[PDB]
């Protein structure tokens, strides 16, 4: 009886600012889940795709944002990008699947007015900058920073007490709305389907 | 820690962070207008260079109230030594302006010289019409007429204006604390240091020195078995031991040889490799050039390009109708912000100068964490010989077969390797002569060791001697032939060059050693060595912020510019070299031969006696020729050159034909002129 209406009901944060649901003691379909949208990758690692609904879990996670389809490939933990760098990486302890998908124009979930991202995240001196990097599964110490928002690209916002700096990029609305999922589970028998 | 450091850490830590926001702001604004050329783009882009320029010069004056000699950090001393210094602002308001319009008047003579033939005077010809003829022509009387045509017009008139420019450059030089000109030029290299670090600005000048002597054996080799080829293309006009005349060597000022290759190729039937075809075979786009130039920095362990290097660089040629001119560049916009602007077509010329440039944006990405004014090169050189070093391994044809654009069976032969080689020296080598004997002669003219009555007479006595080359005609003290060059005329230093080439192959060595690479180095390909590229980084990203010196020793291991990595790279050819050379070809030159020595006439006094005489031998020519020869030739005093003149009154001289000054008339007949004419004409002559 898992809910994902709090998923379906508001506009989606950015990659910085990611939501975070964490089921127990409820008993989830993922298959309903997903055909309210559009799935255009499902990469897995330590799982499957056909064994990601099956299990029974000691908990499951959900974590999710608004995210252009063409930075599909910086997605990966493993990449030197900015969005590995400064905005998510994501947690290879545990069983892991990363879904990206397309909102249909039947589904009414608000739209931003643009995705966002942080390309850089440092403390600043008369030495130098120093970058900060994100934990796996964690947020970004530039997240009070960036939290006013972008609106051009390379624009830079400033915390002049603690000496920290956050720079972002911007990208256009254009079409239907695009989102990013990663679900990882947990190892039990709390957590389980139909 | 004294309250002056306090101090000048919280002005530097103010600046930083004010100068990224309008750094950005003048490199966006600078980049829409080089790929979209327009007025209205070119006026946006002269207000952001203007509110930099504000900010910039308002911050030097802050930057003056804090002594250098109390600051115990380096890195904070060096980003005050950038901030403090004062330029053309030493000289007052009226020399500073005419230094300014002397600086533009120089480069818009060049930009704008135009030569035509004595033959045809209804077609004329600018420099890119004149480099074409340099550079494909086999006929001598055109390629006379064309090296003596940029001298003659362009570089006659900078003469008045380059003795201008080296006064009011010396007067600035002394203002900032420097012996001259080329003294300030050498403190690109100067650096302090505890344990050996340290270098002086004389240093630079023994080990160039020192570096060029080394390598004179080499080029001696070179230099004979290019004018043992060029006998056969030139009949009768060059000398087995002499000097190889100015005019032939494949570009309008001798730089590089490499458009002599057709003439001296070791064996012209083998082919060199050339991938051009596979790649059209195979349908690669320009994207695909730069994807696979992003796999070979990653293999070494490097990092990938930005997601927005892909969306904002420009990697082929417009179609939207905007106008660009195309040239290969790298940007480091600042704020994560790297583009390279480029036309690609898919060739092989291409596929080299993407992973050329592709290596600028890797060091500019190493040292982004710098503070703002640290964020260059060790030195000048650092930043070019970054980029050749991955070059060189990405054209070996073992990087090539790994590729798939050679044959899987692909065998090497020895000969291709020494086509291979020869191609190599006529840019690497053929033009460390021309680059050293061009900044000594600069150099010498700032300090006055050269006056300004002797500076075309030791251009040439320079070139005979230190680059084996001759000059066609004599030129007296009315011309500037140094100033015919772009770098001259446009106020460039130019020993960044020579040092490029020297740091490139001490880097190559190391990482090849790195690699662990059996055999000659041309054939290393450093490409899947990941201890390669991280032994690469840690010079990459120190910046400025240490010697060059030491940035040097954590590459390579010492903290000394040495030549034994380049003679160790050409070591295959000079083996080949000396076998042809060895009856053969003699081996030096001779300062003493010219293409117009026997020719002349020595007669045994200020200058309108030449101009008297000159043309009291022109009559007697064109009487000569016509109650002898039947013939009206219009000889003038333009056709009698005076050469080797001496203090006590002793000059030789030659006549050419009015129309073809390849054309020298003979001794025996100009001699018979003078004796029908002895009388009008009066002067003893040997
Ligand atoms: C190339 O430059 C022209 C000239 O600036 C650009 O045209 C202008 O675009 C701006 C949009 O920022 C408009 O407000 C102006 O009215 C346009 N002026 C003209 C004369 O066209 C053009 O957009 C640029 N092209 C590209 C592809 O960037
Ligand atoms: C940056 O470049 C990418 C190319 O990889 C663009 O991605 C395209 O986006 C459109 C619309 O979203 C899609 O229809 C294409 O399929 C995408 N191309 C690919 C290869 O996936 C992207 O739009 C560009 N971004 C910006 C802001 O210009
Ligand atoms: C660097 O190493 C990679 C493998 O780690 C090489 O990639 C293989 O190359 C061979 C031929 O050399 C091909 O048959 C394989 O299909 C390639 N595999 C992959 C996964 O690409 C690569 O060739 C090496 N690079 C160089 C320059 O030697
Ligand atoms: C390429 O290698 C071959 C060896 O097979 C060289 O041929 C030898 O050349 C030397 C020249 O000193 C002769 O003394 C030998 O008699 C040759 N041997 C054979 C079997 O031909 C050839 O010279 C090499 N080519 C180059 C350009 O170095
Ligand atoms: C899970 O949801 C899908 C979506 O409609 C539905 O068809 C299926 O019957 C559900 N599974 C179970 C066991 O009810
Ligand atoms: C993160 O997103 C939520 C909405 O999903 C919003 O309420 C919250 O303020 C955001 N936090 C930021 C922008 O720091
Ligand atoms: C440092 O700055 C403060 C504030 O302007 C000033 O009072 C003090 O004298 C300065 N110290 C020095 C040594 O310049
Ligand atoms: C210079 O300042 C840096 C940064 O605070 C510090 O690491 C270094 O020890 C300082 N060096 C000296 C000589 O004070
Ligand atoms: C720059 O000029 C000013 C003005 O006289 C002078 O006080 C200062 O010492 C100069 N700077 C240097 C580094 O010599
Ligand atoms: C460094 O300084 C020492 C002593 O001042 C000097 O002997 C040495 O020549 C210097 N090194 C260079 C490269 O100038
Ligand atoms: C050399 O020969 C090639 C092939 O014939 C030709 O394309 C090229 O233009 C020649 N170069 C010169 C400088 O003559």
């Amino acid at each position: 009886e898992c809910d994902f209406t709090s998923m379906l009901t508001a506009v989606p944060p950015q990659v910085y600012n990611f939501s975070r649901l964490v089921f127990t003691n409820c008993n989830y379909n993922l298959t309903k889940l997903l055909s309210l949208f559009q799935v255009t990758e499902f990469s897995c690692h330590q799982v499957s795709p056909d064994a990601l609904a099956s299990g029974c879990y000691s908990s499951l996670t959900v974590d999710y944002f608004a995210y252009p389809s063409y930075l599909a490939s910086y997605l990966h933990p493993g990449s030197t990008g900015e969005i590995a760098q400064y905005n998510y990486k994501q947690d290879f302890s545990n069983p892991t699947c990363r879904i990206l998908a397309t909102v249909p124009a039947n589904l009414t979930i608000p739209k931003p007015a643009r995705y966002m991202w942080l390309t850089q995240c440092y403390s600043y001196s008369a030495f130098g900058n120093t970058p900060l990097y994100v934990k796996p599964s964690q947020y970004t110490p530039c997240l009070s920073l960036a939290s006013q928002g972008f609106d051009a690209d390379s624009q830079t916002h400033r915390d002049t007490v603690n000496k920290m700096a956050a720079t972002g990029r911007i990208a256009a609305m254009s079409g239907n709305l695009q989102m990013a999922f990663v679900i990882s589970v947990q190892y039990a028998n709390s957590v389980c389907p139909m | 820690q004294s309250t002056t450091e306090k101090n000048a850490t919280i002005f530097l830590e103010n600046f930083n962070s004010e100068a990224e926001d309008l750094s950005h702001e003048s490199a966006l604004a600078s980049w829409n207008y080089n790929t979209n050329i327009t007025d209205e783009n070119a006026q946006k882009m002269n207000e952001a260079d203007s509110k930099w320029s504000a900010f910039y010069e308002k911050q030097s004056k802050l930057a003056q109230t804090y002594p250098l000699q109390e600051i115990q950090n380096l890195t904070i001393k060096l980003q005050l030594q950038v901030l403090q210094q004062n330029g053309s602002s030493v000289l007052t308001a009226d020399k500073s302006k005419r230094l300014s319009t002397i600086l533009t008047t120089m480069s818009t003579i060049y930009s704008t010289g135009k030569v035509c033939n004595p033959n045809n005077p209804q077609e004329c010809l600018t420099l890119s019409g004149l480099e074409d003829i340099m550079e494909k022509s086999k006929d001598y009387n055109q390629r006379l007429w064309v090296w003596e045509g940029w001298r003659s017009e362009v570089g006659k008139q900078l003469r008045p204006l380059y003795e201008e420019y080296v006064v009011l450059k010396n007067e600035m030089a002394r203002g900032n604390n420097y012996e001259d000109y080329g003294d300030y030029w050498r403190g690109d290299y100067e650096t302090e240091g505890e344990n050996g670090y340290n270098y002086s600005r004389s240093q630079l000048t023994e080990d160039v020195d020192r570096i060029f002597l080394e390598i004179k054996p080499l080029y001696e080799h070179l230099h004979a078995y290019v004018r043992a080829k060029l006998m056969d293309t030139y009949p009768s006009r060059i000398s087995p031991t002499g000097c190889l005349p100015a005019h032939l060597l494949g570009d309008m000022w001798g730089r590089f040889w490499t458009n002599l290759y057709n003439l001296t190729v070791p064996f012209e039937q083998k082919p060199n490799i050339d991938v051009t075809d596979a790649m059209k075979e195979q349908s690669w786009d320009a994207e695909k050039i730069f994807k696979e130039a992003e796999k070979f920095y990653m293999s070494v362990g490097l990092p990938s390009m930005t997601p927005g290097f892909w969306n904002n660089s420009m990697l082929t040629e417009p179609g939207d109708g905007r106008k660009v001119v195309c040239h290969p560049t790298a940007w480091d916009l600042g704020k994560n912000d790297f583009r390279i602007k480029m036309c690609t077509k898919v060739t092989m010329d291409d596929f080299l100068t993407a992973h050329h440039e592709m290596g600028h944006i890797q060091y500019d990405m190493a040292y982004a964490t710098q503070p703002y004014l640290l964020r260059n090169g060790a030195n000048e050189g650092f930043h070019e010989a970054v980029g050749e070093v991955m070059s060189l391994s990405v054209a070996t044809p073992k990087h090539l077969k790994g590729m798939g654009l050679l044959p899987s069976d692909f065998s090497e032969d020895n000969e291709t390797e020494i086509n291979f080689l020869l191609k190599q020296a006529l840019n690497i080598v053929g033009t460390l002569p021309f680059t050293y004997m061009l900044e000594k002669w600069r150099w010498m003219v700032f300090k006055g060791e050269i006056p300004k009555e002797q500076w075309m007479k030791k251009w040439w006595e320079m070139k005979r001697e230190i680059v084996g080359v001759v000059e066609p005609l004599p030129h007296d003290e009315t011309y500037c032939d140094p100033a015919s060059l772009f770098h001259v005329a446009n106020d460039y230093s130019f020993i960044r060059y020579f040092t490029r080439t020297i740091f490139e192959f001490q880097f190559q060595e190391a990482l090849c050693q790195i690699a662990k690479h059996q055999g000659p180095l041309h054939k290393c390909d450093i490409s899947n060595s990941t201890e390669a590229g991280n032994k690469l980084l840690e010079m990459l990203k120190l910046g400025k912020s240490k010697p060059w010196t030491f940035a040097l020793e954590k590459i390579t291991g010492t903290k000394k510019m040495d030549a034994k990595p380049l003679l160790n790279y050409f070591e295959p050819l000079f083996t080949w070299l000396k076998e042809q050379n060895g009856s053969g070809n003699y081996v030096g030159w001779s300062s003493d031969w010219s293409p117009y020595a026997d020719q002349s006439i020595k007669v045994r006094w200020n200058d309108n006696e030449m101009y008297l005489f000159r043309s009291s031998v022109a009559y007697a020519m064109r009487e000569y020729f016509l109650k002898v020869k039947n013939q009206t030739i219009p000889f003038r005093a333009e056709d009698v050159w005076v050469n080797d003149v001496k203090p006590r009154v002793s000059f030789k001289f030659f006549v050419t034909s009015p129309t073809n000054m390849s054309d020298i008339i003979p001794r025996s007949e100009v001699e018979d002129a003078i004796r029908m004419s002895r009388s009008r004409i009066n002067l003893e002559f040997l």
